[PDB]
RNA sequence: UCCCGGGCCUUGUAACCGUAGGGGAACCUGCGGUUGGAUCACCUCCU
RNA sequence: CCCGCAGAAGAAGCACCGGCUAACUCCGUGCCAGCAGCCGCGGUAAUACGGAGGGUGCAAGCGUUAAUCGGAAUUACUGGGCGUAAAGCGCACGCAGGCGGUUUGUUAAGUCAGAUGUGAAAUCCCCGGGCUCAACCUGGGAACUGCAUCUGAUACUGGCAAGCUUGAGUCUCGUAGAGGGGGGUAGAAUUCCAGGUGUAGCGGUGAAAUGCGUAGAGAUCUGGAGGAAUACCGGUGGCGAAGGCGGCCCCCUGGACGAAGACUGACGCUCAGGUGCGAAAGCGUGGGGAGCAAACAGGAUUAGAUACCCUGGUAGUCCACGCCGUAAACGAUGUCGACUUGGAGGUUGUGCCCUUGAGGCGUGGCUUCCGGAGCUAACGCGUUAAGUCGACCGCCUGGGGAGUACGGCCGCAAGGUUAAAACUCAAAUGAAUUGACGGGGGCCCGCACAAGCGGUGGAGCAUGUGGUUUAAUUCGAUGCAACGCGA
RNA sequence: UAGCUAGUAGGUGGGGUAACGGCUCACCUAGGCGACGAUCCCUAGCUGGUCUGAGAGGAUGACCAGCCACACUGGAACUGA
């Protein structure tokens, strides 16, 4: 969930990249607030300071331009010690690593798991699934989590 | 109402929980930075708010309040916590200690610095 | 009469939609702009029914959409989808959002092109899309509940709270989806028996089937059927529904 | 009487309960009970 | 432990300083973000942020967290509430349980008094002693609320025995009443059928339409059918545990109140479980179906209309026999008993006086509205208490989550019933005060209107403003309440 | 968390202990227990005391003293006062 995912993602471009820092996911939750959650990593390192000063930036970079500002607040993050992901590289990063995942598809042979990553596919997710194996299209997930067995 | 029904069933005073549970009563807690952020509270509110999540060694994860300055705290960094409530913020009952196992006194400051985890200047 | 305002969920709808070519797709009641453009600009291009023609106006002098979609000015349940199926080449995606009085009349004008149509997708109030897709155990389920999952397999997509709507309703509302069944799972010989069956059972809904479908058939025909008739209405699956439909049909 | 402001006393201004059913809504309808028949609220101070 | 020696020599920090809360001003700072127990602090000074000086507190410590009690009477034994803030079971009967008038004897269980044994020491407390003091240690006492046993005491309570008539209750005679159950029956009324006379309309709405009629409708007369309900009396009125009860007559039947005695002899009250009664809706089985009418169907209306309108219409509404078991089932007010200013009615007995007939003295019962005292957060309640009190029962313990989950029970099914918690919030709430209310509504007022006069609005031109134009057309005023205005 | 229990409850007789006793065993009876909460499940060693509290209460049982239970886990039994 986000509003004009692309267009979002460039205007919070500007300060990371400004700061050397990188991007690795954004997401919105829709609630009591209405808040965006950004998640950025350095492999150096992220500090709490380094969210701070990311934070303050995009807190007016994308406020004085905002396409919309309803219940608003916002965070940036440290994607987890189990870790969310987006993309076929990062899948691609840690093939053989366990996984879970939830999707736009929502049928029964559960589209909601427990996984190894297996393979990627330029399209697709293949996973360990269950012990057994299967595929999932980057479309036909929406969310996934990295490494969770650690609590 | 009557001493027979008070000898028949006597007065139930009420229990409450600790608001801050994850402690079981330890006077403080060590634990994990599972995941680290840093929030605006409001459209409006400037003041950004500093917070972990963390997993202490219970196995327990809970928020905590950063209070002050920066840190080295990232996320394989290891914390001790106490109790304390950010009054604005919900459910935040926790702070992590200024000075703690992993964590940097506030080095510029220097008033009520024995909150602050910071040694007197070495005057 | 509401619209959605909110780009958030916008992105989710028109995201979870998944419009593309390949796909013969056509909004109804595109309303908002904000909601329009984005499946207007996945699609290459899309085809639209507004009801509105002023509306009409607006959206086809607006220079991303009216040289980017085909689109028609008329009451929808007037329009021969079944011809518009041929035009698109493959049998149509319907979706949009509208006032929805017409709600009730769009479905069976939607399963009078159950051939017609590949796919449904259209925002409803909680209520009745929590009934379209209740399970027959449940004081949600009944006839209107019947008649859809007869026609359709039906999806709910996703839930939308009532401040994101451009005059916000008191009211929840959610992104429901349905798929005409490639061959009907239940197949009938006639389905005005299964609405006459259905309002029939409905209209009394309290008392046993024995003092409703019994009315019509025995309790020898309905224990004959392997159906208890001392069961109430809002037992009874759309299976046995259909069965009983056939039944009717082929003992008249 | 009216037409314009004023000064002045001051009001032409349904909710629910139980229950049963519809169902774009909050909702609509039937039965019978109750009356609890409507509002909403900003710029500082010591003896 | 004493003694000698040298030298201030070797030895002070930590909180906080807006209020609660002792203790304040400069400085920056910009809502940068800090600050935080709470209330809350801040942009241009901030006594609340950070820094400085100054101050306050506590001190070899000082702060923070956690945890228990306190505060908190905030489970209310002492020491709380339940009309509306949370709370009186929808109602009743009744078992267990609790509670119980009055007189005399008896008992002596409770109870009281005294004794005796016991209640480990330490701890606690008092009074002493000892460490230089203190902490600490220690003598002696007190204390150990208790338990057991013995001994008395006999008011009160309990037991036992005896009575008593005031509570309770039976009887005799009346009285009022939609109390209930059962069975007949009547006059209106609607619809329907059958004619009869008759003919272009009817019907419906805001207007329409759907609808009905030339096969005669509608209308109106007669005759018949059927189901339902009781115009008026009828009331600020009666009966009933409550739910409820209304044409009339009969049949069975419950309770109540008064009268005047007579009789029993404390037989009483309350009541967890239990049992039963219990509106409306709905269900079960079999009838009935006039009128009405969820659902449904069709015509309209509306931006849409699912509503509001209309023409239809099923369930249902009715009946017998089962069930459900809820209602704002509310006097939102548990049951029973005693007491405590008045006043105006209503209703229904009764006594005495009636001069009768009206009257007028009384005197029960029921019931309505005022209102004193007192009570109450206030509103209000007020001898039919929400006053003053006695016995028992029911129920509440912040707001949401939630009368929701789960389990059990119950139900044909609906559902009922009993009933959480996590989680979340600093409220949630009752009454009442003052503005808005406002939509007004009325009182009204003035060259406001009306009644007059003279204008302005057309002409030319003076003059301002605007627009436009210019190198510049300086600037300010721009509906009253700017525009011959600053000038 | 409502019912519980067959050496269960009681009896006789045999056996058994240092001692009484279903302690145990044969027979025999059908008891015994529980809404004055048995049964069942969770949680806990107990107490003098300790902390708090104006008190009543509430909390609690570290240290010290008394009692209890346990000794790698689960079974027994030898010896001896
Ligand atoms: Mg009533
Ligand atoms: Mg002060
Ligand atoms: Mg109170
Ligand atoms: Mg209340
Ligand atoms: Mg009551
Ligand atoms: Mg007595
Ligand atoms: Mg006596
Ligand atoms: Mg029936
Ligand atoms: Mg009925
Ligand atoms: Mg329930
Ligand atoms: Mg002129
Ligand atoms: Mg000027
Ligand atoms: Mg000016
Ligand atoms: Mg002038
Ligand atoms: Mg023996
Ligand atoms: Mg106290």
């Amino acid at each position: 969930m986000s509003t004009l995912e692309q267009k979002l993602t460039e205007m919070i471009t500007a300060p990371v990249e400004a700061l050397g820092f990188e991007l690795v996911g954004i997401e919105f939750i829709r609630g009591r607030t209405s808040t965006l959650r950004i998640y950025i990593d350095s492999e150096d390192g992220i500090n709490v300071d380094d969210c701070a000063d990311v934070s303050h930036q995009v807190s007016a970079v994308l406020d004085v331009e905002d396409p919309i500002t309803v219940a608003y607040n916002l965070e940036v993050s440290s994607p987890g010690l189990d870790r969310p992901l987006f993309t076929a590289e990062h899948y691609a990063r840690f093939v053989g690593e366990e996984v879970t995942l939830v999707l736009r598809m929502a049928v029964q042979n559960r589209r909601k798991w427990q996984g190894v990553i297996k393979a990627v596919d330029g399209e697709m997710i293949t996973v360990t699934v269950e012990g057994k194996d299967e595929v999932f299209a980057l479309s036909n997930i929406q969310k996934a989590n990295l490494v969770p067995h650690f609590a | 109402a009557t001493v027979n029904q008070l000898v028949r069933k006597p007065r139930a005073r009420k229990v409450a929980k600790s608001n801050v549970p994850a402690l079981e009563a330890c006077p403080q807690k060590r634990g994990v930075c599972t995941r680290v952020y840093t929030t605006t509270p409001k459209k409006p509110n400037s003041a950004l708010r500093k917070v972990c999540r963390v997993r202490l060694t219970n196995g327990f994860e809970v928020t905590s309040y950063i209070g002050g300055e920066g840190h080295n705290l990232q996320e394989h960094s290891v914390i001790l916590i106490r109790g304390g409530r950010v009054k604005d913020l919900p459910g935040v009952r926790y702070h992590t200690v200024r000075g703690a196992l992993d964590c940097s006194g506030v080095k510029d400051r220097k008033q009520a610095r024995s909150k602050y985890g910071v040694k007197r200047p070495k005057a | 009469q509401n619209f959605l305002n909110d780009q958030f969920v916008i992105d989710s709808i028109v995201s979870a939609i998944n419009p593309q070519k390949g796909q013969a797709m056509v909004e109804i009641g595109p309303g908002l702009a904000a909601l329009t453009e984005p499946v207007g600009e996945r699609l290459d291009q899309l085809t639209v029914i507004e009801l509105d023609r002023d509306l009409a106006a607006r959206l086809q002098t607006h220079p991303f959409l009216g040289p980017k979609l085909t689109i028609y000015q008329q009451d929808a349940m007037t329009f021969n989808f079944g011809e518009l199926a041929e035009k698109m080449g493959q049998p149509l995606r319907v979706f949009g959002n509208l006032p929805y009085n017409i709600s009730t009349p769009l479905m069976f004008h939607l399963f009078s092109y159950t051939d017609a149509i590949a796919d449904m997708h259209f925002m409803l109030q909680k209520e009745v899309v929590n009934r379209l897709v209740a399970g027959p155990n449940s004081k949600a389920y009944g006839r209107l509940s019947v008649m859809a999952q007869y026609y359709c397999n039906v999806i709910p997509v996703l839930e939308v709270p009532p401040s994101a709507f451009t005059p916000p309703p008191k009211v929840d509302s959610a992104v429901v989806r349905l798929v005409p069944h490639a061959t009907m799972p239940h197949p009938v010989k006639d389905v005005r028996v299964l609405s006459r069956i259905t309002t029939e059972a409905f209209n009394q809904r309290r008392k046993t089937i024995r003092n409703s479908l019994g009315n019509l058939f025995s309790v020898e025909v309905l224990t004959g059927m392997g159906i208890d008739p001392a069961m109430r209405a809002e037992n009874i699956s759309v299976a046995q529904y259909c069965q009983m439909a056939n039944y009717l049909a082929e003992n008249a």
